Formats: structure tokens, C-alpha cells, sequence
């Protein structure tokens, strides 16, 4: 079983987006009005699932092939790759990275999405991978299109891919969104701008990575993820 | 002062979180192995329990696109981190609210007592993280049990909540569903009866 | 018949790309080595076709509908719109604007394109329009994907749409390429960089135009075109 | 000095120019009306001629993806700008080189004499703009006729070419193709026998 | 035998010197006029010789002792040392580093060098070394003198040492020249200036390294070498 | 975009490259082990061949100070990277042009077939890198064999050379030299018959 | 991106808005023609109705200085933009709350059905803009009618309000006032029963 042997650097909740960010309209009714209650870390918070023995299918990280209905999906072929580290710069190996997205036209394969842009019969929109022993992951996919949404009267999400990362404990678990270098929609988005600090927004922007591209085949973007710093306990209960 | 690399900032899981993390719910085919809401196989040791709940916004309306992750000790008070669908018990699971009724369910065992870092026993609890459209960073809470009143009264975590009234928001209600032991745990994100959320 | 009544401002051939731009490899053997011979403008150069009575089909400017094989094309729905003016700022009405492009994945519907990204059964890639009486044009299409090509070993065109514009004479006729605001491939492209002046490159970058978008439907980009200034003759043969 | 708005800069038409401007050549369906290589219907006045040619690069290899636009006077020396597929004659047309043979063709009439701005007659000519992959800004040239030697010798445009040898590059060669009057006009973009290109 | 399991970052041939650099007069007739033909990496390009078992003499890296004809060579005693890494910062261990140079007076021990400055009877001018397990190499030599040459009427090479580095494949192999910190000849040399980017020139300038000197004995210079980045193949033939 | 450490820039090997890499040629004593032009000992399996050639500049004059490195598969089509003078065969070697005649030579075996990354067989070839005074960055080429014409016709690397005439520049000509099979491979750096050079 | 001239920013109409826009209410003499609360003369076609209402702030107190502008179709479902006091019907009018009772009134006809841009019929509605001291930019709402319940249920605008309970805030209640059909439409700017406000 898991044991309490580490502590995780406290989150900066002015670096993360706050709960109440009214330009993102749905946040108004879905944000607590009472302060969070701070509690000390115990084994409940400092442990978490390890997914080393979850059985992954051959194409779980390959969205060009994991929804194959007789062809390749339409759209910009890309590799999305990066490293997961903690705040001390230590790699996070054997950790679960999950991602999902709309297709090339901004249409999601979800019963609740009625945007008029068509579905792609050979695109599903979900991947998963475990980071390797050095903290690296990679997916192959198509670049998602921007998506309009009923927030303000003419609001459009920049192209984005959702990421979920487990890390070593439930205290490190994170869901975020990746955006793409140069997208002119990024400065305009009320979900991006839920993050108050512009330097934090920069951390979510994947950079074009020509070095990792397959010539005559696919481009590549790099998205590194930083989870809470993990340290040993020291001078506790004495 | 010393400044480390900043943590990657959170963003909302969005209304289509199910595409990635609750495949059946999106209306999509599942893969061979999925992480879902059955923490315990029938022959796991401990008291087998059904958990269920609805999630409310600040206007008292159901949050029908909620996604929940849970982390709990086995019946012996031990966290099992080696996740494997072969295991009779896994400490981790995932669930989501139905789009029609707004109800989530979990199938598990009642967790045993776990000590805090100071060696003080905590009351039986399930750790819950709540994600959804409109939630920019997930909300942490704990589900405790109404039939553990003595332990609850002594829990060093519960006792960090300054007002007694607010502690009641974390106590799930024992009931019966088709002759089987169940607890209801509703979450109110905002307003009257607002559920306690934690930072750690 | 047409008559010689105007003169066109001389081209700045250091503003346009030069002929020999060796990083764009095919330019090496396809650029003249002798100087161009300057000639005075005559009726041969200062007149040109007017296409007012060319018969346009209903969907000639609408690439979402002009290759309909049972559905909509996949990819980012956009309007591409702008004004054609001359260097004096005068609008160029009733002029022919033609455009063509690859699909959302960078694949062209041309027998000679063998890039492995699939064709889209509902996308053709060609539009045409006449500017209105105030010089404005507009197309509806899908944003083209980047395209690898055999120049250097890992060269990729930024997303681009080809434009051809007739203007009032054969002296004003132009073919160019439109690029998209923020595309990180633009600074890296040897075809873009055939243009030596960075301010000239900026003239080919279409700007995101939220004002012209259809909410819940399609985004919009603005691309204004400037043709050679046209003036009356003065003090000639005296 | 006075600086106007800068002209939009040119770029190569690229290897797939046919998608947009020569639909059949790309291997695609045509629209109802297309601007193509038949300037004259059978009953247009003037001498009906076939024009044909190949385009060579600096290594003497065929440019198989050339696209050409042409502008010429009718047989009476008048430019007809009102383009209409109903017309018996149009002054404007388009052609392209075949991918296998590298040959372009045009069906037209021999243009009549047109005066320059100073009132001096120019020899019969067709204005040509050449576009292709590898050509960053289109190349302007003129096609004159070898059976107009007297007029050619006096052309104020031809006479602006400083070297007599280079004037010969703009003179098309009269031949016969299936008993019909034709002229060949090859273009050499670079090197030995390089075709004169104009700026105006 | 060797295997095709790696790819090498594509060279930036605007960072390297171009072929045609007319101020370096011999480049005019010895530069191709046709474009290079890009080819994809195969096992022919991504493999190369490993010299782990080449037999080195005891003084192969020591030019003060490797041409001993009764005495020490005349001139500035120096160690030249550094690290060979790739563009990802990964050390390149067990790789062949070869170097050659003129003597203290700028005279080369080569039958074709007729410069009037004398040969040194105890200096040959050639060294070779294999990098250690951490990518480091070291030579002991005399600082070479500047050398006049028949380019322009008064051209002089800065002091320089030629280096050849094999690296992991024939795609990484490189010959370059090391120059010395502060040498006022460096900005005037048409061979240096074959490199267009002044930041690239800086990469060839060895820095005085007092930390590595032997007091009362020899100074030291540091010259680090960066070869093309090496990565594993990903998502090929699928 | 992601920018890595820049590669160390190339410089010319200079006219005295021999001092460092071709010791004998410089006029100098050799060390006990040298990397040179005999890739195969008599005992090596495969067809033993002599390669020879001259190098020309853009004025058609011999490049008398050329230095060449070669890399080739063994007769099985396998690259042998473990360089050792004890080996019957090494995949790597070096040669240089004579200052007098300007001819280089190599003693080797004909390489076997190697597939490209896509599994398509390449015709037998020797990879060559050429260095000299006046060459700022070495030039890459391949030597193919004229007695492999049918294989050469299908080579996916030769077929990337757009013009068939340029492919001929890479085909060495078989001859007999003192009763042994030889091939001549001359390189023209610039101008008429310019040798194809690669980037990869 | 393309940036247009910025719009002139809004400011509150202030507590003395009546001076400019409701002259009588201010305590002041009126001009010969005023824009006011009688949209329909007795002769106008359609069903003549009285509308009335009160406006409440977040503490449940009357907003006694409210100013309202209304815009509605005629009985045929056509908007009449040609404003003229001679007209039997005008699509536009103005009203204000009494400082004493806080009630506004309007005299009009029930509007006919209007389709949205997609051709789907909207239930009969009055567009309202609300201005007052404390309101920095006017609030947009719609008044629908409780005797149109079946049409309201299918209105594509009401159906954009995600929560059914919030749609009820836009439904005016039919009553009789001095023998004439009337509807009460109260507006709650903030808090319990907060009226839906639109952006467009
Ligand atoms: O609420 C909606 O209209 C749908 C919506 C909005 C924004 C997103 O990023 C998304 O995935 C879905
Ligand atoms: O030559 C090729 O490989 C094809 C190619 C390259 C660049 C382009 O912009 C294009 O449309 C086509
Ligand atoms: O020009 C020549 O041939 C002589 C020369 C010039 C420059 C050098 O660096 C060198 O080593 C030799
Ligand atoms: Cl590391
Ligand atoms: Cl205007
Ligand atoms: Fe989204
Ligand atoms: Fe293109
Ligand atoms: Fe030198
Ligand atoms: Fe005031």
C-alpha cells in the first residue's frame, strides 16, 4: 500500500485561475462563495493512483488511428509531445496523461455538441499515454479547430486540447487546456483570461517544434507540464 | 525569496470532459480498459456500499455535466495505489452525473480509519475532486458517514472547520437502495448549505 | 474597344520578391539572368480584360458549397473578405478575384499532389468573385492546413490561399499568397522570405476579423489588396 | 518624397495554379464558364492562327507546370476588353503547358497593328505573362511574327532592346499544323537564348 | 552492424556558411550553382563509423611531444579542451576529434606551404583524441600564428586550429576552425565572414580558460562543439 | 517555436587538410594506425573493386587538394560501424586527390542493397563527403554503378532527382584496371555536368 | 486582429433622466410633440392592452426613478419604424415609474408573431430597455404573455435561457383593469427572482 513520505509545495491560487471569473459566465453560479478550508497534508492527500498496470491499447496515444472507420482523419497532422516535471525540475515518470479535443472543424464527438460543423468519420478525439521513465509523453493527432460557444454573443475558443495529468498524488492531479503558438483568439478568450497573470497564460501555449516533426508527414508541438514540487518531510512532530 | 518553476495553471474540464474521461457518457465506444465507478468487486473485504449524489449550483439547479474523481482507503484503512482492473479493490475511481437526472453513483466498500501526519485518527472518509464546465480549478471535498458520529466528532480534519454547521455539509446520509446499504452525498457548490471545499 | 487613357505607377521590384531567391530552390533555374527591358506604357500595357459579363455560378465564391458531394467539408469555417484599392487609395470595382487552396489537412485536389494527408470529398479548393461597386470581395471557405514540400529537408508552407486579381489592366494583374495572422510558420518559409522587406511580408498576412464573423457559425479574416496606382496622362508628346 | 500605399507583393503561382485557373488541367470538373485558350470563334474576322510553344528553364529542361495569360488586339488592331464567351473574339485568354509534353496552345487571329503612345506603329504582337512554380513575380514578354519582318524592324518596342541578337528571341516561327497556319513561340527563361522579358 | 533508429535535426544552412562567398575567392569556382537535393534520412545517413578501437599512440593528443626531434617546440604552450554535445545538450562520448594547425609563426608543415616564416624542427601540427565517456576531449599544443594568404592583396588568417569531429553518424560529421578570444584579425577575415550571422561566428571563438591552465607551465583555451541533435524515430510508416 | 542549441558552424578544411587527415599526402610521417583508402582486405567477402576519380571546379580545372570520406555497406548490405584496422572490411574510409594528377583511389567491395526508411530498396551506392579549400561546408553525394542500371532506375533516392539527366551524374563507369574491375567516378562541383549534391 | 473605432461608452441616465426624456415626470412643461407611453390610438388594429409594472432592486425595494423604452411589432408582427404622432400605431414608446407608487404603464396592442433570423417563430414579445440611476449600461429584457403559454414553450429565444425557472421571469401575468385586458410585468434587477437580461 501507499505511504506518507512526501509533501507537496502549496498551490499559488493567484497563479491558477480564481473560481469566480464572471466573463466566463458559467463560473458565476459554479464558484464557492465561502473560503476554502486549508488542511495539513496527510496520507489521504499525499498518495494517489499509479497506472503502470492499466492496459493501454496499441493506438491509445494515436488519434490518427484510434477511430479508424476506413480512412485517415482530415486536418493538420501533428505530434503533441513534452515532458512532465515537478516544480523542483524533477521528471515525473510513469504518470497518466489523458487528452481530448474537437476535430479539425471545432466539432466535438459528444451528444451535447450541436455546432453545425460536421463530425469527421475517422476522428474520435481522445488519447492517453503514460510518461516514460524520463517523464516524456507523446500523442499524434490533428490540430483542433476553434469552436464558437454561447458565452458572449460572438465568443470563440482558440484551438485547444484538454489535458489531464495524475502525477504522484491526488494533490498533484491537474486538468488544463493546451493552446497553440500564435493563435490570435488566445488574448480574446474569457476562459484563457480566467488566468489573471499573463505569464501563467504563456505556460499553456504549446510551441511549434520543427525539430520533432516528421518531414513530408506531420508537424509537431511541444507542451511541457509542471506539477507541484515534491519534497521529503523534515522536522515533523518534533 | 526562493521561487520554483511555476505550476502549470488549471483550466475548466469543460462540458465535453466525458469524451476523454467518461467515454460511455459522451455516447462513444469504450476501450478495453476504463477507469470507472466500481472500486470493489463483489468479493472484496469490507462493508459493500452504494454511494450516490447530485450536484447543485448557486441557484439550486442541478449540475448535469459534473465529473468526479475519488480516492479512499480499503476496509483496513490502507491506500492501494497499484491500480489494476484485476484487483478485487482499487482505492481510485471516477464517476459523472447523468445528463437527465443529474445523479452520480459509486460502488465501493466503507473505508477504514487512517491516521493524520500527527498520528491522530481521522474518521472514515472518501476524498473527492469535482470538475465541470464553469469550475476553473477542481474543488476538493471529503465524504464522511452519518453512522460514524463518534469518529466524526473527533476527526482532526472536520475539527479544522471553524463553524459546526458547516461540518454537517460533509456527512453523507445512510439509506437503502433495493435492499442494499447506500449513502447520499449531495454537493452544493454555492450559497445556502454550501459544501466545505479544502485547500491542501 | 479599350483606350489608352491612364498610366500606372512603376512597380517597386525591391518590394516585390526578386526573381532569384536561392533558398526557394526552384527559383534558381527559373529566374532570368539578363535584366528586364523597361518599355514605356502603351495601349498594349494600360488596358486589360473586364469580366463584368463572365457568368458566375451561384456558389462560385462559396467553397463550403461549390464541391458538394453529400456533406460539408471538414475544417475551420471562415469568411475571407477585403477591399481592392489602388496605391492612391481608389477602390477597384468590378474586378476579378480568384483564389485556390489546399484542404484542412494541407492536401491539394490536384493530380500532382501526393502528400499523404487525405482529400476531403466535399472540398474542391477554388473560388472566384467580382469586387462590388465599392471594391469589396468575399469568399467562404475552410482554413487551409500547412503543407510540407520538397525544398529543404523539413520545409512546410504556412497555411495559405492563392489569390489572383486582374485589376484595370494587364499592368495591374497580380498573383499573390495570403497567410494567416500569427502562423508561426510564416517567418520560416523560403517562399515568404523571397520578399526581402519584412514590411512587405506583413502586407500578405490576413488579420482575424471578429467584426465580420457569423456567431455560432464561422470566423472571418480580412485581406485588403493594393494594386498599382492609376493616374491620368499629363503633358505627353508636348 | 511622396510615398503612396505600397503595392501588394507578388508570390509564385505555385505548381497547383491549375486548381484555380486551369481547372481541367488539375484533373478537376469545370464550371459553366471558363476563361481559356480559344480567343476566336471560327467566324471571327482576320487570319485564323494556331499558336504553340514550350517553356525551358536555365538547364534547358521543360517547365511542365507553366501558366500563361495573353492579351492581344483583334485583326483590326483594337483591344476588346468586354470579355464574354458569346463574343466571336476576345482579346484575353489563358493557357498552360501539358504535364507530359510541356506544350501550350492558343487559338486566335493575327493581331492588327497598334500605335504606341507617341503615335508610332508597333509590329503585330501578343502580350504574354508567364507564371509558374519557381517564378516569384510573373514574366512579361511579347510574341511577334517572323512573317512581319518589315514591321518588326521598325517596332519602337523591339528597338528598345539594345542588342539585335536578343530581338530574335521574340519572333515566333511560322509553320503548318494539319494544313493550318501556326506559329511556334518557345520561351527560355534563363541562359543561352534567354527570352527578353519586359518591365513596364 | 549499425541500425536506423535515430534521426538528426535538419541543418540550418543559413547558420553554416553558404557555398558561394565571393570575398573568399576560391569559393567562387568551387561552389555548386544548382540547389542541393534534399533526401530523407535512411540508414545510409544516420549511421557512421565508431572509432572506439582505433589504436592511438601515447602522444597523439600532445603536439608538444608528438614531433620530438631533440627539443620542445617554440611558442605559447596551451591546452585546448572542451566538450562535444548535440543540440539537445546530450554529451557525445567516444567520438573522434582530429585537429591540425600551423606553428607559432603561421608556417604549416605541408609541402605546399612556402610562407617565409621558418618551420619549427620540434613541431608537426597534428593531434587526435577520442572524447571520454562524458564528451570531453583535451589537446596540448602551441598557439598557432596568423598566416598570410593569396586572397586579397593583404589578407591574413587569424590564429586558428582546424577541427574535425565524427559524431554518431556521417550526418553529424563536421570540419570547422577554432579562433582565439580577442584576436583582432577575426572580424577582417573573409573565411570567418563566410558565416553570415555574427552569433554563429562567436561559436567558433575559443575562450581563455585560466581555471584549466597549469601554473608556471601552460595556459588553456576552451572550445565546446555542438553537433546536430539526435532523436529517436517516431510515428514512421504508419 | 522551440529553438535548440545551434550547431557549430562549418568552415573550409583548407589546402593543408592533409596535415591532419592524409598524413603521407602532406609529405609527413604517419602514425602506427591511419584511417585510409583500403576498406577491404583480400579476404573480405564480396566483389573486390577499385574506385577512382577526379574532381573539377566550375572552370573545368582539377581540384588537386580534394579530401573525400566514404561510407558504404558491406556485400550483405549491412553497415559496419565498428572501425578496426584488424577487420577484413570497414564501411568507412578516406582518400585524397594527388597534387600532380589529381586522381583519388579507393580499394573496397561492391556494397549490397540497403532499404530506405520506407522499406524500398536503394540501388548499391557509396556515400561520399567532399572537402577542400574553397568548400565552406562539405558536399554530400552518392556513387552508384553503371552495371546496376535496372536497380538504379528504381532507386527511391535517385528518383528524388527531378531531372533524369542529373541522375546520370551519379553513375560511375565500369572499366578494367590491371585485370581488376574498376569504376571511374568524376565529380564536377559546378557548371556543365554539375554533380548532384544532397542535403539530409 | 481588425480593431474598429471603439463605441462611445455608456453612463448611467441618472436620477434626473426625466428632465430630458419624461418631461412631465420631472415636474416640467412639455413640448408640442413628446415620445411617450401610448403606442396605439383607439383605431389601431389588434387587441388593445394595458401593460403595467414595478421595478425592484436587490434589497426588494422599489426603483422609483426607472425609465423604460419599449419596441414591439404591430398586430401583424411587423415592426413600424416610421415614428409619427399622427400614426394609429407606433412600434416605439417610453414610460417611467411614478416616484410615489413606483408603477409604470403602457397603452398598446398585443404584438403579432415575428420569426427569428433562422425562420423559427418567436412567441409574442415586447422588447424593453431599462435605464436608471445606478444602472451604468441599460438592461435589455423581453416581456412575453402568460396567455401565450404554448407559443412561449417553443420560442427559440426563451429556449436559450438554460434554466426553465428563469424563463418564468419574462412572463407577464394577465389581469383585467377597469374592464380592459392588462398584463403585469415586474422586473427584479437583482437577487431572488432576478429577471433575465439579454446581450445582443
Ligand atoms: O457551453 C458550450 O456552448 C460548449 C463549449 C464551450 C467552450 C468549450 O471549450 C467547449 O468545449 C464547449
Ligand atoms: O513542389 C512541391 O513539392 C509542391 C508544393 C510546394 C509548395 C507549395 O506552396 C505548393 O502548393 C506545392
Ligand atoms: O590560400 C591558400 O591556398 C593558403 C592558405 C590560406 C588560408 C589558410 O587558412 C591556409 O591554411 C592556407
Ligand atoms: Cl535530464
Ligand atoms: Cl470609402
Ligand atoms: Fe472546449
Ligand atoms: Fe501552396
Ligand atoms: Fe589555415
Ligand atoms: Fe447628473
Amino acid at each position: 500500500p501507499a505511504q506518507d513520505n512526501s509533501r507537496f509545495v502549496i498551490r499559488d491560487r493567484n497563479w491558477h485561475p480564481k473560481a469566480l471569473t464572471p466573463d466566463y459566465k458559467t463560473s458565476i453560479a459554479r464558484s464557492p462563495r465561502q473560503a476554502l478550508v486549508s488542511i495539513p497534508q496527510s496520507i489521504s492527500e499525499t498518495t494517489g493512483p499509479n497506472f503502470s498496470h492499466l492496459g493501454f491499447g496499441a493506438h491509445d496515444h494515436d488519434l490518427l488511428l484510434n477511430f479508424n472507420n476506413g480512412g485517415l482523419p482530415i486536418g493538420e497532422r501533428i505530434i503533441v509531445a513534452g515532458r512532465v516535471v515537478d516544480q523542483y525540475g524533477k521528471p515525473v515518470p510513469n504518470t497518466l496523461v489523458e487528452m481530448w479535443q474537437a476535430n479539425a472543424g471545432g466539432r466535438y464527438r459528444h451528444k451535447n455538441d450541436r455546432y453545425l460543423a460536421p463530425l469527421d468519420p475517422n476522428f474520435g478525439g481522445v488519447g492517453r499515454c503514460l510518461t516514460d521513465s524520463d517523464g516524456y509523453y507523446s500523442f499524434r493527432t490533428i490540430k483542433p479547430g476553434p469552436h464558437p460557444w454561447r458565452n458572449g454573443p460572438n465568443d470563440w475558443r482558440p484551438a485547444h486540447i484538454y489535458f489531464g495529468i495524475s502525477g504522484p498524488s491526488i494533490a498533484t492531479k491537474l486538468i488544463t487546456q493546451l493552446y497553440f503558438e500564435g493563435d490570435p483568439l488566445i488574448p480574446m478568450c474569457p476562459i484563457v483570461k480566467s488566468i489573471a497573470n499573463p505569464e501563467a497564460v504563456q505556460q499553456l501555449i504549446a510551441k511549434l517544434d520543427m525539430n520533432n516533426a516528421n518531414p513530408m508527414d506531420c508537424l509537431a508541438y511541444r507542451f511541457d507540464i509542471v506539477l507541484r514540487g515534491q519534497r521529503k518531510t523534515h522536522f515533523e512532530n518534533c | 525569496p526562493i521561487e520554483l518553476l511555476p505550476e502549470t495553471p488549471s483550466q475548466t474540464a469543460g462540458p465535453y470532459v466525458h469524451i476523454g474521461l467518461a467515454l460511455e457518457a459522451a455516447g462513444n465506444p469504450t476501450r478495453d480498459q476504463e477507469i470507472w465507478n466500481r472500486l470493489a468487486k463483489p468479493d472484496a473485504p469490507g462493508e459493500h456500499i452504494l454511494l450516490l449524489g447530485q450536484v447543485y449550483d448557486g441557484n439550486g439547479h442541478l449540475v448535469r455535466d459534473s465529473f468526479l474523481e475519488v480516492w479512499q482507503a480499503d476496509a483496513n484503512g490502507e491506500y492501494q495505489d497499484a491500480y489494476n482492473l484485476e484487483n478485487a479493490f482499487n482505492s481510485f475511481g471516477r464517476t459523472a452525473t447523468t445528463f437527465d437526472a443529474g445523479e452520480w453513483t459509486l460502488h465501493t466498500v466503507k473505508p477504514g480509519v487512517v491516521n493524520n501526519a500527527a498520528g491522530v485518527p481521522m474518521a472514515p472518509h472518501i476524498n473527492i475532486s469535482l470538475f465541470a464546465r464553469g469550475i476553473n480549478i477542481h474543488l476538493h471535498t471529503r465524504l464522511y458517514f452519518d453512522d460514524e458520529a463518534q469518529a466524526n466528532a473527533k476527526c482532526p480534519v472536520l475539527n479544522l472547520i471553524e463553524q459546526p454547521q458547516r461540518r454537517e455539509t460533509l456527512i453523507a446520509k445512510r439509506c437503502e437502495v433495493d435492499g442494499k446499504t447506500a449513502y447520499r452525498f449531495d454537493i452544493r457548490i454555492q450559497g445556502e448549505g454550501e459544501t466545505v471545499f479544502f485547500d491542501f
